[PDB]
């Protein structure tokens, strides 16, 4: 029985017109938010006069 | 409001996305050199 029964092709349609469109791609954007915390003071004391 | 510090109107700075990437990368350059067809 030794014959060639079926085939397979790597055959693509070629996108003149957009009958795929493929993976999609778009933007994002992301937000992070720092606030600055005061600190506890260091003194030097004067004598006013 | 004895304190007014600062709560929102912050500093934005944006940080840059575009990039201008070199077809295939030189990895793939150096093995599979590009002709301009």
């Amino acid at each position: 029985d030794l014959a060639v029964i079926g085939f397979e092709l790597d055959t693509r349609f070629t996108n003149t017109n957009r009958r795929q469109r493929g993976h999609l791609l778009q933007t994002r954007a992301l937000q992070f938010r720092h606030p600055i915390p005061m600190h506890a003071p260091v003194t030097l004391p004067m004598d006013t006069m | 409001n004895y304190n007014e510090k600062s709560q929102r109107d912050f500093r934005v700075v944006t940080i840059g996305y575009n990039l201008a990437a070199s077809r295939q990368d030189e990895f793939a350059e150096r093995i599979y050199p590009t002709t301009v067809i």
